């Protein structure tokens, strides 16, 4: 699983994020929202033109929710947890879309850390997004 | 695939700018060492036992570039892209076998390093424009396939 | 695709022997109970509340034999799959955002299901002659994507 | 992570497996290689003509390293830990082809035991199969 360079190279850059979580949060979400229009189709309740209170308030919570699995990171699916019920079970979050967030932010991190994003931080990234993934994805598996 | 004036005006534009060397040299450096079971297509390579090893490699290095040099002839020609990259569909997938994901994979790659290059010159829209001409490659890659 | 005559007559003469109706309530069911998130496509049959509500519903009962029965006009027609498969592609790719992997699950699900029917007639040529037609199919359904 | 309905749909089923586990395990893989002929490049070592003595006896192996796995079942990671070092590194495979062999072997049970792959049963061995492919390629990730 988590190795001691993914657990510490995800803290890494992790860190470099912070006063940034909904800066950052919600610029995955629109970059997410274009790049792949419809992932939109989970947000009808919402006002999705570009940075709306609502994207602004939730891409602030996804971060959070990122940053303290992050914390949490023996146990992520503890932390997460009831976020698994949520996406999984109420929402059918269709697995698709994880990848396809994960991509997001990703590319937000590379955008304002590029020197932090190296091969192995990406990696190490991708596995600990793709943990998170598997864990919201959960109210089935 | 219908092309919006303004995507091809985003693609165009960005492409001018990126380092199709090193760009390209970064693009597999990653798809290697973020998705390692892909070193197996490239043991020809040699070295590609560490991330260092995978980053320094000659064969690597020039093969990024050729990959990126790739993408440019869509850019290019964006209406012909599957005639562009049929030859090449033959090569991943009849004499190959890549699994198509992985050139989804590569292109997921090949983002994070454009995002990487310019940064918020690489906008929600642009990453929008060249997620859709890396489907497309991807695709017109694995069309042999079908 | 190419298609060989055997691989016409794995299919040909396996259509002819599948409970179209039955066959497709249960891929559809399993569908749904295997992959719960297919299910936010389908809120317009109501209760799929429970592994059993959904192998007791009507429509989705009445889905799966139109479904399946439309895997049909693909082992009718061979050659043209692709058209076949247009004016749905339209409605699966532009009207309603099914992500394509989903084609490819379902797929699946009917070789178990064709699978679980046929018994020791579904020969590993046959599944393997189906897994190909149904790649196919989803193929063809995802080709309003690109 | 499986439910307690998982564990016992996946247990019973696996009760109907053993005893065939060898027949089972080659049949599973001869459809794997005819069904996706790309996945017979890593066994480039082998006769893949029918029921060689390899197939069969690697079959054995694959079918048994499952029904091990599916009773040490809280611990799959612990229980095929050098089935990782082996299918991740050592071996490198796309982590696409243990969906296809997941999906080999599940045919070869609803041909074999139709009446015990019932929806619940099936979704629940898929789950098993999907965190066992997840085990051996967590060496990548
Ligand atoms: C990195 C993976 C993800 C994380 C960490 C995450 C995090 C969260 C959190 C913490 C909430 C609770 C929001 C609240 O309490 O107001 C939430 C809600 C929600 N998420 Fe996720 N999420 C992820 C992936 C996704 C994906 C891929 C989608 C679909 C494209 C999605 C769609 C939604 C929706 C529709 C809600 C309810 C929003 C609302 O009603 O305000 N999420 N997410
Ligand atoms: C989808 C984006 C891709 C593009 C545009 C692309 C393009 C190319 C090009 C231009 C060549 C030149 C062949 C030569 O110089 O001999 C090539 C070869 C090759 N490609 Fe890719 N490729 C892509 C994805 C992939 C992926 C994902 C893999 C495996 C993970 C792969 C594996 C190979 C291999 C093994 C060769 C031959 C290497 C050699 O013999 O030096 N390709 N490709
Ligand atoms: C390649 C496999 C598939 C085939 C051959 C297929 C074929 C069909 C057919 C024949 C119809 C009926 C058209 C009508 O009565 O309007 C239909 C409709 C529909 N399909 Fe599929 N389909 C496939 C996969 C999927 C998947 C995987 C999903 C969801 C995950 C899905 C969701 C729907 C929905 C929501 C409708 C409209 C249902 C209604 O409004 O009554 N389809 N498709
Ligand atoms: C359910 C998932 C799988 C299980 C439980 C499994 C099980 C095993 C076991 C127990 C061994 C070691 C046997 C020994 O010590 O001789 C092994 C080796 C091996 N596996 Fe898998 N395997 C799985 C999936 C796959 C897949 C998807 C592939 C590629 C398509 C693959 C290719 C190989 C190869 C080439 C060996 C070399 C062993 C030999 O030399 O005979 N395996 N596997």
């Amino acid at each position: 699983v988590l190795s001691a360079a993914d657990k510490n190279n995800v803290k890494g850059i992790f860190t470099k994020i912070a006063g940034h979580a909904e800066e950052y949060g919600a610029e995955t979400l629109e970059r997410m929202f274009i790049t792949y229009p419809p992932t939109k189709t989970y947000f009808p309740h919402f006002d999705l033109s570009h940075g709306s209170a609502q994207i602004k308030g939730h891409g602030k919570k996804v971060v959070a929710a990122l940053i303290e699995a992050a914390n949490h990171i023996d146990d992520i699916a503890g932390t997460l947890s009831k976020l698994s019920d949520l996406h999984a079970h109420k929402l059918r979050v269709d697995p698709v879309n994880f990848k396809l967030l994960g991509q997001c932010f990703l590319v937000v991190v590379a955008i304002h850390h590029p020197a932090a994003l190296t091969p192995e931080v990406h990696a190490s990234l991708d596995k600990f997004l793709c943990a998170v993934g598997t864990v919201l994805t959960a109210k089935y598996r | 695939v219908h092309w919006s004036a303004e995507e091809k005006q985003l693609i165009t534009g960005l492409w001018g700018k990126v380092n199709v060397a090193d760009c390209g040299a970064e693009a597999l450096a990653r798809l290697l060492i973020v998705y390692p079971w892909t070193q197996r297509f490239f043991a020809s390579f040699g070295n590609l036992s560490s991330p260092t090893a995978i980053l320094g490699n000659p064969m690597v290095r020039a093969h990024g570039k050729k990959v990126l040099t790739s993408f440019g002839d869509a850019v290019k020609n964006l209406d012909n892209i599957k005639n562009t990259f049929s030859q090449l569909s033959e090569l991943h997938c009849d004499k190959l076998h890549v699994d198509p994901e992985n050139f989804r994979l590569l292109g997921d790659i090949l983002i994070i390093v454009l995002a990487a290059h310019f940064s918020k010159d690489f906008t929600p829209e642009c990453q929008a424009a060249w997620q859709k001409l890396v489907r497309v490659v991807a695709h017109a890659l694995a069309r042999k396939y079908h």
